[PDB]
């Protein structure tokens, strides 16, 4: 029978009247989805900023982030301490389409964000003169239906994630994504504490009580949380998960995924940290 | 394990004074401290679970401070019901330990 | 509203074995572990162990190891802590509580406390 999520109540998209299931919901998910969802600001601003200035350091918190969720363990668990007990474990891409070798993860979790454009790698980031042409050099010309990999890698459509030369707003999104083979409330729920201890969120009011299962036939700115922040998932590509999954030749034809709240994470950093993180090279480019 | 230590077994204070407890952990403790009172009665209360920050129901005249081994508790003006005993404990290594509790009370003659 | 009612004074010989109790109202002990503290006056609130109702799962201080043993019965709501090999080194004031938060670990919400006495008379 499926599993049972006592605190969080299930809900449905597609038809599954539930008598209390006997409609398509009958098995384990074959994945949860978890979403860290990182808003981020350089909120003393200046004079003399350049737009890339906008979200180089607040990119360059994504391998910190990154590190923290990966070395996470629940202190006093009475069933499981850290992620690599509950989470979903990738071997080897296609044996064809290996292009996307140090893109994607290989060995180990399922775990994507920005950071795997650089290998999760500081160095290799601080290395780069030009992060647009770096997130941008694999994208299709719009030719290939399936799912971006800007998209996969980002976590949102794109043009909520503020990374472009021309965001007026400074506050740029994107997300880490964990696929999980198995549902633990306790260690979710602690790594969802961890995470606004460590970066509390301004009033924030995202909806926690909903797993949402999902079944494929076939001057200074400030950063807000409101509706247009919740359920971000809905509005990627159809193709999203399905894509996400046949790179690993993982099939979502006739079975289901849980997709679960998201996690809201800020970042406020200081013009320190955004010149720091400044490649000499732009300085004097434009 | 960890041992944690108050300075200070008593202090006293007056209303409306400024108060200031402090206590100092054998190690790291990466701001993993929470602070609790007990009353006269014997009664419990939780206070200031996470450093800095405060515990739904407690008057905002409690707040923390601190950082590495050594954290405080600060009662802005000290009122009536304030009188009682303070503890602190850390939730960083797994066996929790608590600080010997420091009492506040009034000045006497 | 979230309450637990802890049970009366308690007075045995040494040698013998204590159960106290620990009655949750306004919540199911499913949702949350449960912790026993000790209190000793001069000597400072110290930790026992902690048992997961959910699963069964306990864990003690090393200090009380071979010493306490917590159960839970979650029908009726309720913890209980067994004291065994008594001597007068425990008599003290225990603590029944919980936390709420699994990262930070506080303790939220206490019981009144239940003296336990241990003498010959
Ligand atoms: C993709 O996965 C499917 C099933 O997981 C593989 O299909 C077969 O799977 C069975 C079960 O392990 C194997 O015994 C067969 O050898 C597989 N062969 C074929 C043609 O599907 C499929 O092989 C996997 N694809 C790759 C490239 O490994």
């Amino acid at each position: 029978g499926p599993v049972e999520f006592s605190t969080p109540v299930k809900d449905y998209f597609p038809p599954s009247p539930d008598v209390v299931r006997p409609d398509w919901y009958v098995g384990a998910p074959v994945a949860y989805i978890q979403q860290i969802f990182v808003k981020a600001t350089v909120s003393p601003w200046q004079k003399n900023f350049l737009a890339v200035d906008v979200f180089r350091s607040p990119l360059s918190r994504v391998f910190q982030l990154v590190e923290e969720i990966r070395n996470h363990a629940l202190r006093d668990s009475s069933g499981v301490k850290s992620l690599e007990e509950v989470c979903l474990q990738v071997t080897d891409l296609l044996p064809g389409l290996k292009k996307l070798r140090n893109l994607l993860p290989e060995h180990g979790c399922l775990l994507l964000s920005p950071g795997n454009f650089w290998q999760n790698d500081r160095e290799r980031f601080n290395a780069d003169p030009d992060i647009i042409k770096t997130i941008h050099q694999h994208e299709p010309k719009a030719l290939q239906t399936s799912a971006t990999l800007k998209d996969l890698l980002f976590g949102l459509p794109g043009k909520y994630s503020g990374v472009n030369l021309y965001n007026r707003k400074r506050v740029v999104s994107y997300t880490v994504t964990l696929g999980l083979q198995r549902y633990d409330s306790r260690f979710l729920s602690s790594l969802r504490s961890r995470l606004k201890l460590l970066h509390p969120s301004p009033n924030c009011t995202l909806r926690e009580d909903s797993i949402v299962h999902v079944h494929f036939k076939e001057t200074e700115a400030e950063v807000t949380w409101g509706a247009e922040d919740e359920e971000i998932w809905r509005k990627l590509s159809f193709r999203h998960w399905p894509s996400l999954f046949s790179y690993y030749n993982i099939t979502l034809a006739k079975r289901y995924i849980s997709i679960l709240p998201a996690i809201p994470v800020t970042l406020y950093l200081n013009p320190q940290e955004a010149l720091e993180v400044r490649h000499p090279q732009e300085a004097n480019r434009y | 394990d960890i041992q944690m230590t108050q300075t200070t077994s008593s202090l006293s204070a007056s209303l409306g004074d400024r108060v200031t407890i402090s206590c100092r952990a054998s190690q790291d403790i990466r701001n993993y401290l929470n602070w609790y009172q007990q009353k006269p009665d014997g009664t419990v209360k939780l206070l200031i679970y996470y450093t800095s920050r405060l515990h739904s129901g407690v008057p905002s005249r409690f707040s923390g401070s601190g950082s590495g081994t050594d954290y405080s508790l600060t009662i802005s003006n000290l009122e009536q019901e304030d009188i009682a005993t303070y503890f602190c404990q850390q939730t960083n290594t797994l066996p929790w330990t608590f600080g010997g509790g420091t009492k506040v009370e009034i000045k006497r003659t | 509203e979230v309450q637990l009612q802890q049970s009366g004074a308690e007075l045995v010989r040494p040698g013998a074995s204590v159960k106290l109790s620990c009655t949750a109202s306004g919540f199911k002990i499913k949702d949350d572990y449960i912790h026993w503290v000790k209190q000793r006056p001069e000597q400072g609130l110290e930790w026992i162990g902690r048992i997961d109702p959910a699963n069964g799962h306990t864990r003690y201080a090393p200090k009380f190891q071979d010493k306490a043993t917590i159960t839970a019965d979650t029908s009726s709501n309720t913890a209980y802590l067994q004291l065994s090999s008594l001597t007068s080194e425990d008599t003290a004031v225990y603590y029944c509580t919980r936390y709420n938060d699994y990262d930070a670990f506080y303790f939220d919400y206490w019981g009144q406390g239940t003296t336990l006495t241990v003498s010959s008379a």
